[PDB]
């Protein structure tokens, strides 16, 4: 089977809050899906993706490996109201389905979070120590 | 009062963990740092498959953890500035069987997954603060040079013991060894001649 399931992450500043959940599903045909849902409220940009363990953890302005996105749904609501004049609030709900071909199972989760006060990138490799 | 130490790049603490192994289902690390340097190792614990590495990397806080079967790496930074701004910053890292948490000033991340495994949070090898031996590159250390700046109230805590490493170094402990000489204060970093 797999070394993990029911992945969860929360990244929080006063300017942006991000909640992520992740789920694996083995289809029994040599493939498996990774489903991510995430919700964010505030100001800034967030992303979650699958990456190989060789991905360098680094900040980046932009946006062999046998996983690919098959479906993505993103819903984003923006409320504009001036603070003292401008000022806005973004509510985002995303669902992403990744489809992976099983021969290789060492996948990592890569999360980026760029708010107006702080930025953070993180890479989680749940069964990496089955790599070596 | 607070236990502080200034590192100048050739100094580190080393708490002997050989004759007292450490095991726990959860642990916690807290510290405050002040610095002007972009890169430097603040704390490393663990020469086993398990370890925690906390460093400044290009002015960001870098955390690398190997928590049993999995690995975690994070980089944290203010948006319009860096953490090597000659101001204190507070770091807290929490691990248990299901979850890792790191917070740096006003940002906090909690990340976990269902592991379904029996694992031990421990380290046989020395607990390093402020640096490490030059011919000893530590597991998961993204930086290769010792800290230059101030560390304050470095505390390692688990369910068995709590080690006030900054205090032990300031006061003395036969397991607490200091390489080089460090002032147990925070010197004016703008002048580190």
């Amino acid at each position: 089977d797999f070394g993990w399931g029911d992945f969860h992450s929360n990244i929080k500043t006063v300017k942006l809050n991000l909640l992520i959940t992740g789920k694996i599903v083995d289809h029994g045909d040599g493939t498996f899906s990774v489903y991510f849902r995430h919700d964010s409220t505030g100001q800034g940009d967030v992303s979650v993706s699958l990456v190989p363990p060789t991905k360098i953890v680094e900040f980046d302005l932009a946006q062999s490996f046998n996983c690919r996105i098959e479906y993505e749904k993103v819903d984003k609501a923006t409320k504009n109201t001036l603070c003292n004049y401008t000022c806005y609030q973004e509510q985002t709900q995303s669902h992403v389905s990744w489809l992976c071909s099983k021969p290789f199972k060492v996948i990592c989760i890569y999360i980026s979070f760029y708010s107006t006060d702080y930025k953070l990138v993180q890479k989680v490799c749940p069964d990496y120590n089955y790599h070596s | 009062d607070a236990s502080i130490a200034t590192f100048k790049g050739s100094e580190y603490f080393a708490y002997d963990l050989s004759q007292n192994p450490i095991q726990s289902s959860s642990d916690e690390i807290t510290l405050s740092f002040k610095t002007l340097q972009r890169n430097g190792l603040m704390l490393h614990t663990g020469k086993s498959a398990d370890y925690v590495n906390l460093a400044l990397k290009n002015g960001a806080v870098s955390l690398v953890i190997n928590l049993g079967s999995g690995a975690f790496e994070a980089l944290v930074e203010p948006v319009n500035g860096k953490f090597n701004d000659n101001a204190w910053h507070d770091v807290k890292v929490t691990r248990n069987l299901r979850q890792v948490t790191i917070s740096v000033d006003g940002i906090l991340t909690t990340t976990g997954y269902t592991q379904e495994d029996y694992t031990m949070l421990g380290s046989d090898d020395f607990f390093y603060v402020g640096g490490s031996p030059s011919t000893a590159d530590l597991p998961g250390s993204p930086v290769s040079n010792n800290f230059m700046g101030c560390l304050k109230e470095v505390v390692y805590k688990n369910n068995d013991v709590r080690l006030e490493l900054s205090r032990l170094a300031k006061q003395g402990d036969p397991k607490m060894k200091i390489h080089g000489v460090v002032a147990f204060k925070c010197a004016a970093l703008e002048v580190l001649f």
